[PDB]
RNA sequence: UCGCCUCCUAAAAGGUAACGGAGGCGCCCAAAGGUUCCCUCAGAAUGGUUGGAAAUCAUUCGCAGAGUGUAAAGGCACAA
RNA sequence: UGGUGGCGAUAGCGAAGAGGUCACACCCGUUCCCAUACCGAACACGGAAGUUAAGCUCUUCAGCGCCGAUGGUAGUCGGGGGUUUCCCCCUGUGAGAGUAGGACGCCGCCAA
RNA sequence: UCUGUUCUCAGUUCGGAUCGCAGUCUGCAACUCGACUGCGUGAAGCUGGAAUCGCUAGUAAUCGCGGAUCAGCAUGCCGCG
């Protein structure tokens, strides 16, 4: 069952992301490598 | 093995070639008699000479499939001679003459 | 021809019980025979032991 | 290599002569010989697979193929997934190294072997044996094996016709 | 009685009829047929009460050869209901005949025994009807 | 008589399915590469007019290698087709391979064009 | 029955009604996305095991009968 | 003769016959590059004993498949009638395997 | 029953029934329908639910041995240790 899921940047503490996932599937915490815009290049993004 | 099938290993000679088919006790106590291997043998210890003249002898005997397709011969003859005793195997009645209504229950 | 997974095979001998030597590759290195192709009677144009055995009874009953 | 230099010399010229043909290298030859086990106990024990991966690896000197169920069975309890069966394919001299592996020790090894049927072939030329044991060389752990299952064997040659085919396997030696 | 076994869709519009049948113009599996000049529907009862009466009369033939099948289904609302709320129940197959078109064919009878089985059968039809023979 | 795909067949389907996204226009020309058994071959092709500007294979009369079809003579006719572009030039092209894989006698040709500064 | 998608009615552009004729949706996918590289299915015939019309294999025919996450229509084996 | 493009298969699928000294491709061996969940079957690496049967190119056929007009009809824009769930006549337009036939190839550029 | 070797807990060297081959005896004749022997084949059966039977100074249980009808045929019956 899917749930939404806004996605922190790393080390500078901004979301600008959300999206889809299946907690049933993926239970883990998932990271991703998304663009940051304040911090300007791709950073890891965490699952909050 | 012997007649392509395996042998037990720590038992002795003259019963364990009683495993293999149509060949039996007092036909491995008078073939092994003649062979001399004195009746008590580990086939973990054994000669491949001695090993050799005992697989042309029961080479010679009637051993691995003969039996059977001599038997089936046999039986398939009599059921196309049908002849009463044909008709008792195809039906599973006992066969040499019995109370067929009492026990009859080795068969069928 | 990936190595690790496949198992190693040695230039092996085949050795029989009469004797004769020929030639293979396997895991083990000599191998025995109890029966060979051209010990087997079948093999040997024809067979041997079951031309004894391949009689039948022709109503012999006159002794 | 021995049975290369064999089947040249005493194979090729013999029946390209025998029957004229327009040119020399159309002789037919073996191309391949492939395995099949085909064994649907995965649904009953679905650890029988590397059950004979160790005496496939014991014939064959590389590793066999597992095949794949290409659909669902419902009536065999075959679901999607679970792959069935296991398959190897040998060309080079490997294949060569099998069938003296065949000829010399496992049909006389066959303790019930008898002449095999004319009409044994597909119908183009590539035959099939089965095998019911897997008693081949007496380093096969017959004492403590778990399955005495049998074993599908398909040689392939690139002989058009039957007739090319049967006379090439009585020159390899296999007994009608 | 003659029946479709399986249709894709058991209810279809009802259709417009002009013109000459396209195929079915000439006699060719017989030696005498028989021919409609007006179009209309043909029902399965009517197609079984000709096939009676010719084969009754005749009493004997190579076949029959009915050259049509009904496969449009025709509908009808249950009766004394007020009209509409969906497309009624499918009642009967129809048969849809332009004219030009063969009905029936006859081989292996002669002339006026054919003749007046075909002019029995086609009394029993409700269209304006022609004999024909085969070229 | 078991059925073998030709070698010709397959790699002209490969050799169309790399064409289908790209073909050498005016002043953005196709070099192109066949790696038979014995020569190799290379051609620099416009795909509008259907001309060849220019061209090279080992089986040249002068400069000759004598392996004809090793990796080395792939470099010694990269050069060849070089000098090719050296009277005219260009000094662009896009690479088309036949299908044939980026590792072996294309690659040294590739890598010889590098070499002479044939901007890929 | 009330919102959204697909076909016909829809009259060879688009649009078009009815308590007209058929279905479906209120999701799923961390790969069932993106890229690079490599092929080809469905079905049928024949040979061989407990192998059985039909597990698995090998060969022949096989322009699409099979696939394309799911309903349908339009497309696709120079792959979608 | 090879490489390489365009033209709707008038280019195809087949039935026959030749060719290889140059090329193309069969073949040979996996020593390292590489690789097949199995492998030198493919992908590669580097050679050239012999081999045109296949791939390839030429000569032939209407067998299959493909392309395909003139009048002929069906349908119909626009008029006009009739016993009008549909017919008939006009100045126009005009269908589809079916037949006339075409066809088992036409044009480029580099290396012989 | 008493002394030696083996088997070492198994469908086994248990158990012996069905089945094929070859025989011996009796009898005019062993298929319907006799007994016995040499082979080979080796089955079910791993001490048995509801219930149920016999047994008090050689008694139960086992082990054999005779005999009777009869050319031949016992696990039946009678008797003896």
């Amino acid at each position: 069952m899917r749930v939404n899921i806004t996605l922190a940047c790393t080390e500078c503490g901004e979301r600008n992301y959300i999206s889809k996932k299946n907690k049933r599937n993926n239970p883990d915490r998932v990271e991703f490598k998304k663009y940051c815009p304040r911090d300007k290049k791709s950073t890891l993004h965490r699952e909050t | 093995r012997i007649a392509g099938v395996d042998i037990p290993r720590d038992k002795r000679v003259v019963i364990s070639l009683t495993y293999i088919f149509g060949i039996g006790r007092t036909t491995a106590q008078q073939v092994l008699k003649e062979a001399g291997v004195s009746e008590d043998t580990r086939v973990r210890d054994l000669t491949e000479e001695e090993l050799g003249k005992i697989r042309d002898i029961i080479d010679k005997l009637k051993v691995e499939g003969d039996l059977r397709r001599e038997v089936s011969l046999n039986i398939k003859r009599l059921i196309e001679i049908g002849s009463y005793r044909g008709i008792r195997h195809r039906r599973g009645l006992p066969v040499r003459g019995q109370n067929s209504k009492n026990n009859a229950r080795t068969r069928k | 021809m990936k190595a690790g997974i496949h198992p190693n095979f040695k230039k092996a001998t085949v050795k029989c019980a009469c004797g004769n030597e020929f030639e293979t590759g396997s895991v083990k290195e000599e191998v025995r025979v109890e029966i060979c192709s051209e010990c087997h009677p079948f093999y040997t144009g024809r067979q041997k032991f079951a031309s004894a055995d391949g009689r039948v009874d022709r109503f012999n009953k006159k002794y | 290599n021995r049975l290369k230099e064999k089947y040249n010399k005493e194979i090729a010229p013999a029946l390209m002569t025998k029957f004229n043909y327009d040119s020399v290298m159309q002789v037919p030859k073996i191309e391949k010989i492939v395995i099949n086990m085909g064994v649907g106990d995965a649904v009953q024990n679905a650890k029988a697979i590397d059950s004979a991966v160790e005496e496939l690896t014991f014939i064959a000197g590389q590793k066999p193929v597992v095949t794949r169920a290409k659909k669902s069975i419902a009536g065999f309890r075959l679901r999607e997934g679970m792959p069935i069966g296991a398959k190897v394919t040998l060309r080079g001299e490997r294949m060569y190294d099998f069938l003296d592996k065949l000829i010399s020790v496992s049909l006389p090894r066959v303790r019930d072997f008898r002449g095999v049927s004319k009409k044994s072939f597909d119908g183009r030329g590539n035959y099939t044996l089965g095998i019911k044991e897997q008693l081949i060389f007496p380093e096969i752990d017959y004492d403590k094996v778990t399955k005495v299952r049998g074993m599908d064997i398909v040689i392939v040659t690139t002989a058009n016709t039957d007739e090319e085919a049967r006379e090439l396997l009585t020159q390899v030696g296999m007994p009608f | 009685m003659l029946l479709p076994k399986r249709v894709k869709y058991r209810r279809e519009h009802r259709g417009k009829m002009r013109g000459r049948a396209k195929g079915g113009t000439e006699v060719h599996f017989g030696e005498f047929g028989i021919q409609a000049l007006e179009a209309s529907w043909i029902t399965n009862r009517q197609i079984e009460a000709a096939r009676i009466a010719m084969t009754r009369y005749m009493k004997r033939g190579g076949k029959v050869w009915i050259k049509i099948f009904p496969s449009k289904p025709y509908t009808a609302k249950p009766l004394e209901v007020r009209m509409g709320s969906g497309k009624g129940a499918p009642e009967g197959w129809v048969a849809v005949v332009k004219p030009g078109k063969v009905l029936f064919e006859i081989s292996g009878v002669s002339e006026e025994v054919a003749r007046e089985a075909l002019r029995l059968a086609s009394h029993k039809l409700p269209i304006k009807t022609k004999f024909v023979k085969r070229e | 008589m078991i059925t073998k795909t030709s070698k010709n067949a397959a790699r002209l389907k490969r050799h169309a399915r790399v064409r289908a996204k790209l073909s050498g226009t005016a002043e953005r020309p196709r070099l192109n590469v066949f790696r038979s058994n014995k020569h190799i071959y290379a051609q620099i092709i416009d795909d509008v007019n259907g001309v060849t500007l220019a061209s090279a294979s080992t089986l040249d009369k002068d400069l000759n290698v004598e392996s004809t079809g090793d990796t080395s003579a792939a470099t010694k006719v990269g050069e060849l087709v070089a000098k090719r572009a050296a009277e005219k030039g260009i000094s662009d092209v896009v690479f088309d391979r036949g299908g044939y894989l980026y590792h072996g006698r294309v690659k040294a040709l590739a890598d010889a064009a590098r070499e002479a500064g044939l901007k890929f």
